[PDB]
């Protein structure tokens, strides 16, 4: 057949590119970094009615200072947050201090290219790559609140605002317009909200969608059914209003 | 005729030629620009950033090695990341064992070895990234080019990545000039600056845009970003 | 370097077919045709020596071999293989049985460890079946005499008498035809001389055909006197001289 | 590298089934019939010999029925070669138990260890299968008298009366059609006897083509006995139940 | 060392071991439950070394129930017994063996009858109408040899346990602070909260 | 048998003023009854503001010194040229100490 | 020694592997799974291809990890075993660490975890087994019902069924079952078991199996008269119509 | 399926490709080698070929001395021989550490026979294009000469030849034995030996030599040891002033 | 059939192994390099390929030494030569620290012919993309040795390989045949540039640099040198001298 780790003519490694495929049949995520805090959001996505909605876990803590969203092969991400949290957790234990948002966005991007059925570099035990994208967010004394986007090929970049999933290509074209550097908490809520509309199948409303943020004072906390369900009333009426 | 040798890298193909190497190098055409120039007393590193998104910040290009050495990427930013992890061990390695500043050369020959190990085992893959190492040790000021292949080459001047041949082709013409800026670092850098904007086609190098690294004689290696670079824009 | 064939060679068919094996016992088709015959008092077991050149010594090349002081082993198929079965045979008799028991294994139990390595030269991981069968004659206290045919798959069979080889068919049925369960030693010799003679085309001398009896024990080939239990080995290789002088009564 | 030659042994196919299984099950449909039939007072193992000669030492003879405990019997289709090393395993477990426990192993706990076995070389290790059909006949205190069966995917079922090997399909519907709840081992051996003769591939069931083994609780004793059955005994009672 | 003793009666097997748990200088307990419940019907009384005691009850306990769900099935007293043995047969001859000495007080629903078993820390198993572990049998036997039949209730059980406590609060000098009595019959295990004053 | 330890005694003292801090040692280095050396470095300087030294075991307390600079320069490489802190060295010694606690250093540091 | 990928993603962004595991499980039989208010209840259909098997000894569809947890699952059998197994060690093992019961959520966790694990290792292959895994949470009495997959993603059902023909009765349940109002009693919920299998089954007493789960580890099976009495009943329903 | 001529595995014919390929590979060096047993001496005689004059004579070799008695005359690529060369050497020196005594010439052989098979066998080990001759006088067995080739088949020779033109090489040694009657060659001195080895080298071939065409070795009781180009002159000067 | 060519330790129905051909032809592709023997030493010579003005001349050393007596030069894939170098200088080591004496030549050519033979016997292993010169001075004489990608390796009074082999042959032929005698290790530093200078005529469309070096008993102690300052510039005054 062919080797995971190879290299196509164009100098691209064919098993991450299409891993990016993946992804862009998973969910949509969409995240907005401001400075009184960052916004993360999900699409649910339930293939029956029957299913739970409250189940689905697309929405992580890492720590604290800390949060995560996923798209595409939710299920790859569960030992990457795995070693989000030790790698949290342990550097709090070497070092009695948080883990700065970047340095432990590195962490996890270190996992990404260890695939091979025998690569001479180390022992990386793994037969393909992450099937998954993840969007860490939190908030450090030195660089203040991130926002990162981890891809399956290594490279993290940091974004003002990312969306990944389905709708990403429209979604982040209309972050591109909406996003400003002196956006308050409030009003990056009401914008995940109402870009997810755009781009999700369905409905949105309370079940289908989630959100949650993270603060300096507050931590990470995921917004409930009942909390979100106001604010889809409140982006509702402002939008009816012009 | 190419489809059938370029399954892995430990296949020849009929010419003597390794497909996989050769497309690990054309990762490298495909990265952002960076340009490495020396005299006899500085080295600096001049590197282009390249941004997904404009709400994208701008990936790092210049990785710290030791407080002598460090070197600049094009192509795959891990690959770039498991190297100069090496490079910085190694340059650790002989301050702790020997009390020795790694000489440049030396650096240059470790670099070379550990690229050569992915190219005849199987399983392996070449490195894909370029690197382009400046250093100053017991011999004055150093430039080393690195490619996948395992090759190593010391130069004056030298520019890797996309565009690259007409940064290239101005620090061939200007040899006799920036060899000569002794105990000056900013005419040093400007002869960079004006390296990288012969490179430059789709845009004008801007405030977050420019990594500037320098290495000397009284100068640890240290790299500026941002605000540091606006004076040289 | 590092053996990266930790994969299966040979593999089910379609058809159910275990390649490998089928083109095993092809092999052992090709090769130079063995018999067996079980008599009352012992048994007997013959080849052809096929010298592949008159400047070739045949006595230094051994196609049959002592395995056990009571137990003998001839082949069909590829030379090397069998020689390599041999030694791992000797050896598995006495880490396997000897070491534990005191006392050399029983014929059936000395096949059934044979049988496991050219089964496990069949699953295990790049290594293909070996390309012999062997005809293995023994004694023992509680089993008395036997005979025993051992495939490429790992497969083993008790004999009366049998032959594998070129001509194993039309032997076959010539052993048949022969054979009665009250031949004596000496009777079985000369039906396996008239068995071979069949499938040999040259030469027909005790040059060229190897003989090998399991019977009555030998005092003389033991080596030494004192221990009544001990009285020799049951295994004797007929000398040329011993084979040229059966043949004249043929 | 070895890539080029890897077959992948371990790998669905896009309708879901497992290549190497469903080939090995293919090699099991030509190997001599076996027929396990449990009745009220014993179970009853009766196997058709594949390929047999005049000069074949059948007294010496051991292919299809193995014994595994002193409770404990299998009747073999497939390779004898790849049932050896299974068997040998088997007996392993039946000891490690009794030396662990200081009682004789439960029938299903030594089925499921085998079939555990030939599972493990169907998700990993990149070897065949092993191309062997069991039928586990055996007896303990908690269920009594058992019969299972187990095949090359690693999956086992309990059973009334089963079929392995050749001919399983005329088998099955033959079983299916003179078996009752309230049967007599006698009467076991019989129906056993009367279905190998009727899916024969050859002329005629002569004895020296079979192998028979009953495991009965002996009444005049109070314990589990197993027999497997000599040469002659198998030619008389070929002649008792109309077959001669 | 604690108190362990076992006795198998007609119907049911007794065990009783003490409350105390001494370290150095000082009693750090006085209501310490020095028994686990491996099955409903197979209880396992331990003493010995601080930490192996209870490391090793509860291993034993672990796979007792692991085998009980998996089979769906409870294994008779013999088979535990046995079980016992051999993992401490397997630990004196390791790096660190476990210190811990066990009394096995089982009913065997098959055979209607009680069961009590006697393994020391060397992996000595034996069936025993009574059983102690340590210096316990040097106080204890001798009534124990008197009194004892097989035929005895579980009333006349309790009571000849409470004269071999009473010997033991007289002529032991260690003050164990009295025991806790668990009975093992056909209807399960049960704990004899009336003990003090009974 | 081989002692693996020794004594080159000295004495080193640490206080913390309201907006200072002095790490003071002796440069007297012994062994039993000799002078090894009348000048021999024992408080060091490891970066970010922090001052270290190891006393005791002087093969101990400099391979300690050495591992510790060594973890505030991969402090620097790994989490972007942060500056640690006092509080955050503390607790990186303590796990350079306890790795060796069944072959400790045979020193008494104070930062 | 074997370290092959076989599991790897296609052009179109697809693992193979895991696809093909998923075809395993519309091949094996169809197990459905009901939650009520206070109980729940997993059924599973029976093959009727070879009918000649003693019901005592072939091991069951529904499978007990603990006393109070219980899976059944849809695929191939061989390989469900070595999950049950997996699943029943985990159980013990937070018994003796945590000192208290798994709860269903994370024995779910576990077995979709192990799953997972098989998809992107080298030298092996995913599972072709889904399971449904039912019980209670100790000391509540809040019915819980999960799914897994080869793939490795779990999540919970009010009510679920997988296997073959798998499509058409949860076609049933979509329309049949109410979250305003669940089955309250533990009868009503057991009828919904049979009625959704009735529509795949096609008329079978001995091809029905019921297993009911209830608070404080209270696991019993149905038997063969227990479950034909709802089949009596729910076929009058139509003929009185 | 077609993978079978690539690997050491069946072939529907019962045959082994790869081995097969590997015999093929002995004759790429294009020279021609004999062996020939006096009454206590064995001698090997092997052409020797330069064609680059950039060269140096003396390293161009494919007689080797594996132990003190034992000689070695390999057929096939020298890196190949070079490997069989020093494994030969290694267990001859492991055999006499082990078990006393100095190793026999057909033990030596079996035990490289025996390897040979194991890459006949297993898959990852390739099978060496090389025909290994040895040769020396056995203690036990007097002149002995055993021959092993890439399929693992080993035998005994009264006379042996190897080569691409060997079947001329081999009926020119047949045809003196059937009219000696006798298994060696009956001459006291190993020199005459080495006479007679050169001239049915000639007359099977049909080529005249010099003192650097030729490649002798000769193994005495308790030494083996490879003649000079001076001593190969010395003996063709001999075998000149017959003919 | 085909395919022959697709894995290393696989034989072409011809007995070659065309993976070694393969890397042959990268051998060919690259750089010329020499190596001359002379009466007490030996003296190697490299062709550096100037790409730009911007490569710094007289640093991309190409010539390795091992131990202290011994030279190697190489061409083809540069990082390949490197590695055989590196397993070269652990071989030397490894003789020095057993057997105390300085690994002699002939030894060492060995040691690097049966590293080179093993990388041809495995398919997970790709075959070394260079031919390597190298010798040096031992207990008895000098030694040049040219080792091939199939691990043949020889004794040569004059070796050469590379992009202008077929130049470099012939002039060394012709000093073998007019000095019989022998060549002085000053005549052949000399010589060697000449060499080069004419086989650059291959290879003329870029500029090039000279790099030799030597090992001879009495101009250098037995030890390897490179050849620097007035004896290099000598010899490049004699190539450009004889070149018009």
């Amino acid at each position: 057949d062919r080797g995971v780790s190879t290299f196509s003519p164009e100098g691209r490694l064919f098993q991450v590119e299409y891993s990016l495929e993946a992804i862009k049949l998973g969910s949509t995520a969409i995240g907005i970094a401001t400075k009184e805090g960052v916004v993360l959001g999900v699409e649910k996505r339930a293939t029956s009615p029957l299913l739970e909605s409250d189940s689905i876990e697309k929405i992580v803590e890492i720590d604290r200072h800390i949060g995560c969203a996923m798209s595409g092969l939710t299920a790859d991400a569960r030992s990457m947050i795995e070693h989000a949290r030790t790698a949290a957790v342990t550097h709090n234990l070497y070092y009695d201090e948080d883990i700065n948002v970047e340095s432990l966005t590195q962490s996890v991007c270190d996992l990404a290219l260890r695939f091979g059925e025998g690569a001479s570099g180390e022992e990386r035990l793994m037969s393909r790559p992450f099937g998954v994208a993840l969007l860490i967010a939190g908030h450090d004394a030195d660089d203040g609140y991130q926002l990162f986007h981890a891809e399956p090929s290594g490279t993290f970049y940091r974004y003002n605002a990312k969306a990944i999933g389905s709708g990403s290509e429209g979604a982040q074209a209309e972050l591109l317009n909406e996003w400003h550097s002196s956006l308050t908490l409030k009003e990056a809520e009401l914008l995940v909200l109402k870009i997810l509309k755009q781009v999700m199948e369905e409905k949105l409303d309370e079940n289908n969608a989630q959100l949650s943020c993270i603060t300096k004072q507050d931590g990470f906390k995921i917004y409930d059914n009942e909390k979100t369900a106001e604010l889809i009333k409140e982006l509702k009426e402002k939008e009816a209003a012009e | 005729f190419r489809n059938n040798y370029d399954g892995d890298t430990v296949t020849f193909s009929p010419t003597g030629r390794l497909f996989q190497v050769e497309y690990a190098l054309e990762a490298i055409k495909q990265g952002s620009v960076t340009v490495g120039l020396r005299s006899n007393t500085h080295a600096v590193l001049v590197a282009l950033k390249r941004n997904a998104d404009e709400l994208s910040s701008y990936q790092k290009k210049i990785i710290k090695c030791d407080e002598h050495m460090g070197l600049s990427l094009a192509g795959l930013a891990p690959d770039a990341r498991v190297l100069s992890n090496y490079l910085r061990q190694q340059c650790n390695y002989s301050s702790l064992v020997f009390n020795r500043k790694l000489a440049v050369e030396r650096a240059g020959h470790l670099l070379c070895d550990k690229a050569q190990k992915n190219t005849q085992s199987y399983g392996g893959r070449p490195y894909g990234v370029g690197l382009l190492i400046i250093g100053y040790d017991k011999s004055g000021a150093h430039l080393l080019e690195f490619q996948p292949s395992g090759n190593v080459t010391e130069l004056y001047g030298t520019a890797i990545g996309a565009r690259s041949q007409g940064a290239k082709t101005y620090l061939e013409r200007t040899l006799d000039t920036f060899i000569k800026i002794d105990g000056n670092p900013d005419e040093l850098i400007k002869a960079g600056v004006e390296a990288i904007s012969q490179s430059l086609r789709d845009e004008s190098l801007t405030v977050d845009n420019l990594s500037i690294a320098i290495v000397g004689k009284d100068t640890p290696f240290t790299i500026y970003d941002g605000e540091a670079v606006a004076k040289y824009i | 370097m590092t053996d990266r064939y930790s994969f299966s060679l040979t593999t089910f068919s379609p058809s159910g077919k275990l390649g490998q094996i089928d083109y095993a016992l092809t092999a052992v088709k090709q090769g130079v045709t063995s018999l067996g015959i079980k008599a009352t008092n012992g048994v007997v077991i013959a080849t052809e020596k096929k010298s592949s050149s008159p400047l070739a010594m045949s006595e230094t090349l051994s196609k049959v071999s002592l395995l056990t002081p009571d137990i003998g082993a001839v082949y069909s198929g590829m030379g090397p293989d069998y020689r390599v079965l041999v030694d791992k045979s000797r050896k598995v008799a006495h880490t396997s049985y000897k070491r534990i028991y005191g006392e050399y294994p029983p014929t059936k139990l000395l096949v059934s460890e044979v049988a496991k390595i050219m089964q496990e030269a069949t699953q295990s991981g790049g290594v293909r079946p070996f390309g012999v069968s062997l005809l293995i004659a023994g004694h023992d206290e509680f089993n008395g005499f036997s005979l025993y045919q051992v495939d490429p798959s790992g497969s083993y069979f008790p004999w009366k008498a049998t032959a594998i080889g070129k001509g194993s068919v039309a032997a076959k049925t010539f052993l048949e035809k022969r054979w009665n369960d009250e031949l004596e030693l000496e009777d079985a010799i000369h039906i396996a001389l008239l068995t071979l003679k069949e499938s040999v085309e040259g030469e027909f001398n005790g040059d060229t055909i190897e003989l090998a009896i399991i019977g009555d024990e030998n005092p003389d080939l033991l080596g030494y006197t004192g221990i009544p239990t001990d009285k020799g080995p049951r295994f004797r290789k007929l000398t040329s001289q011993e084979i040229n002088d059966r043949l004249e009564a043929l | 590298g070895s890539r080029r030659y890897d077959s992948r042994t371990t790998i669905f196919s896009p309708e879901g089934r497992l290549y190497q299984v469903e080939y090995a099950l293919e090699s099991i449909s030509h190997a001599g019939t076996a027929i396990g039939i449990m009745a009220s007072d014993g179970i009853v193992l009766a196997a058709e010999r594949k390929v047999t000669s005049t000069l074949l030492e059948q007294d010496t003879s051991t292919e299809k029925l193995y014994k595994l405990n002193d409770k404990i019997a299998v009747a073999v289709a497939g390779l004898t070669a790849d049932a050896e090393i299974l068997i040998n395993t088997a007996r392993i477990h039946a000891q490690n138990y009794l030396k662990t426990y200081n009682e004789d192993i439960p029938v299903e706990i030594l089925v499921r260890r085998l079939s555990d076995i030939k599972q493990g070389y169907t998700q990993h290790g990149g070897l065949r299968p092993f191309g062997v059909s069991f039928i586990y006949a055996g007896y303990d205190d908690r269920y009594g008298y058992q019969l299972y069966t187990s095949n090359p995917s690693g999956n086992y079922t309990g059973w009334k009366a089963i079929s392995v090997g050749a001919n399983t399909s005329a088998a099955q519907t033959l079983l299916q059609m003179d078996y009752k709840d309230d049967m007599k081992v006698d009467d076991a051996i019989e129906l056993a006897l009367k279905t190998l003769s009727k899916t024969t591939d050859s002329s005629a069931l002569t004895y020296d083509r079979l192998e028979f083994a009953t495991i009965r609780k002996g009444a005049n004793d109070g314990e589990v006995y197993q027999k497997i059955f000599k040469p002659q005994e198998i030619k008389d009672i070929l002649v008792k139940t109309g077959i001669t | 060392m604690d108190i362990i003793l076992g006795i198998r009666v007609q119907d049911s097997v007794i065990l009783a071991s003490s409350k105390a748990v001494t370290r150095g200088i000082s009693v750090l307990k006085d209501s310490d439950d020095k028994t686990r419940q491996l099955s409903p019907h197979t209880l396992m009384s331990f003493a010995g070394e601080a930490g192996d005691t209870v490391q090793f009850a509860e291993y034993i306990q672990a796979n007792i129930q692991l085998y009980s769900i998996r089979e769906d099935y409870e294994l008779s007293p013999q088979a535990v017994s046995s079980f016992v043995r051999q993992e401490l047969a397997k630990s004196i001859r390791s790096r660190r063996p476990y210190q811990v000495n066990v009394l096995i007080g089982g009913y065997d629903k098959k055979k209607n009858k009680p069961e009590l078993y006697q393994i020391d820390y060397l992996g000595t198993k034996v069936e025993l109408p009574y059983g102690a572990h340590g210096y316990s049998g040097f106080y204890t036997f001798s009534l124990l040899d008197h009194h004892y039949r097989p035929d005895m209730t579980t009333e006349e059980g309790l009571d000849l346990l409470k004269l071999c406590v009473q010997e033991l609060e007289k002529r032991m000098p260690m003050d164990f602070k009295g025991v806790i009595v668990k009975i093992v019959d056909k209807d399960g295990i049960r704990q004899v909260d009336d003990f003090q004053a009974q | 048998q081989f002692n693996p330890y020794g004594d080159n005694g000295g004495t080193i003292l640490g206080i913390a003023g309201e907006d200072f801090a002095v790490l003071a040692g002796d440069t007297r280095n012994i062994t039993d009854y000799s002078i090894n050396s009348r000048y021999e470095p024992k408080v060091f300087d490891c970066g970010d503001n922090i001052v270290m030294s190891a006393n005791g075991f002087a093969a101990d307390g400099d391979a300690l010194v050495k591992r510790f600079k060594n973890s505030v320069k991969w402090y620097h490489f790994d989490h972007n040229d942060k500056k640690l802190s006092i509080n955050s060295a503390a607790r990186n010694i303590q796990h350079l100490l306890y790795g060796k606690r069944f072959f400790p250093y045979y020193v008494h540091t104070i930062i | 020694g074997y370290d092959r990928a076989l599991s790897i993603f296609s052009p179109d962004g697809h693992i193979f592997q895991v696809e093909y595991a998923l075809e395993a499980v519309k091949r094996g039989t169809c197990a459905v799974g009901v939650k009520g208010k206070n109980c729940v209840v997993l059924g599973c259909e029976r093959r009727s291809t070879l009918k000649l098997q003693d019901t005592r000894i072939t091991p069951s569809k529904v499978s007990k990890i603990d006393s109070h947890v219980v899976l059944s699952f849809s695929g191939l059998n061989a390989d469900s075993r070595i999950l049950i197994e997996k699943a029943r060690v985990e159980a013990q093992s937070h018994r003796l660490t945590l000192e208290d019961p798994v709860t269903v959520e994370y024995l779910t966790r576990y077995v979709a975890g192990v799953q997972q694990r098989y998809t992107q290792s080298g030298g092996v292959r995913p599972f072709g087994v889904s399971t449904l895994i039912a019980g209670f949470d100790p000391r509540d009495d809040e019915p819980k019902l999960y799914q897994t997959e080869p793939s490795g993603i779990y999540s919970s059902w009010s009510a679920q069924t997988i296997g073959r023909n798998s499509k058409t009765v949860r076609e049933f349940l979509e329309k049949n079952y109410d979250r305003k109002e669940p089955p309250a009693t533990v009868e009503e919920c057991v009828k919904l078991t049979v009625r959704s299998l009735l529509e795949v089954v096609q008329t079978g007493a001995k091809n029905i199996e019921i297993t009911v789960v209830k608070p404080d580890s209270d696991i019993v099976a149905l038997s063969s008269e227990e479950i034909n009495q709802y089949v009596t009943q729910i076929e009058q329903e139509k003929q009185e119509q | 399926a077609g993978y079978d001529r690539h690997i050491t595995i069946f072939s529907p014919e019962g045959r082994l490709y790869q081995v097969e390929y590997a015999f093929k590979a002995t004759n790429q060096t294009n020279i021609n080698s004999l062996a020939v047993r006096g009454k206590d001496c064995t001698v090997v005689i092997s052409q020797k070929k330069v064609p680059d004059k950039l060269l140096d004579p003396t390293t161009v070799s494919y007689i080797f001395c594996i132990s003190r008695t034992i000689g070695m005359v390999v057929n096939g690529p020298i890196p190949d021989a070079r490997n069989a060369a020093l494994r030969a050497k290694a267990e001859a020196a492991e055999f006499r550490y082990k078990y006393g005594y100095d190793m026999p010439c057909d033990v030596l052989a079996k035990r490289m026979a025996n390897l040979s098979q194991i890459y006949t066998q297993r898959a990852y080990m390739r099978p060496l294009g090389v025909i290994l001759t040895f040769v020396s006088v056995d203690e036990e067995l007097g002149p002995s000469i055993y021959k092993t080739d890439p399929a693992g088949y080993y035998v005994g020779y009264k006379a042996t030849a190897t080569g691409p033109k060997q079947q001329e090489i081999t009926t020119n040694l047949e045809n003196h034995f059937k009219k000696s009657k006798i298994d060696h060659i009956n001459e006291e001195s190993w020199e005459k030996v080495v006479e007679f080895a050169i001239t049915h080298m000639i007359d099977a071939l049909g080529t005249e030599f010099s003192k650097n065409d030729l490649e002798v070795g000769v193994a005495t009781k308790d030494k083996f040891f490879t003649l000079s180009a001076e001593n190969i002159e010395e003996r063709l000067v001999a075998i000149a002033e017959q003919d | 059939g085909t395919g022959y060519d697709l894995s290393n330790s696989v034989f072409s129905p011809d007995g070659r192994n065309f993976q070694v051909e393969y890397a042959v032809k990268a051998v060919e592709n690259g750089t010329t390099s020499i190596g001359i023997k002379c009466n007490d030493g030996v003296v190697f010579a490299v062709e550096k390929l100037i790409t730009s003005k911007l490569l710094v001349p007289q640093k991309n050393v190409k010539i390795q030494v091992v131990d202290r007596h011994i030279g190697c030069v190489y061409s083809g894939l540069i990082p390949d030569g490197r590695h055989l170098v590196n397993r070269g200088r652990e071989e030397a080591a490894s003789f020095k620290k057993l057997y105390k004496t300085p690994i002699p030549i002939p030894a060492f050519a060995d040691r690097l012919g049966q590293y080179v033979q093993a990388h041809t016997l495995y398919n997970s292993v790709r075959p070394f993309g260079v031919s390597t010169i190298f010798g040096g001075v031992d207990k008895n004489g000098a030694h040049l040795y040219m080792l091939e990608p199939s691990g043949s390796y020889w004794g040569y009074k004059g070796a050469a390989t590379g992009k202008g082999r077929q130049s470099a042959k012939a002039e060394l032929e012709k000093l073998v045949d007019h000095h019989p005698e022998g060549l002085s290790a000053r005549e052949a530093v000399k010589q060697a540039a000449k060499i080069i200078y004419l086989a650059h005529e291959d290879n003329k469309e870029k500029d090039f640099e000279l790099e030799i070096s030597w090992c001879s008993l009495s101009e250098t102690n037995g030890l390897h040198k490179f050849v620097k300052g007035d004896l290099l510039q000598e010899a490049i005054d004699f190539a450009q001298k004889e070149i018009n």
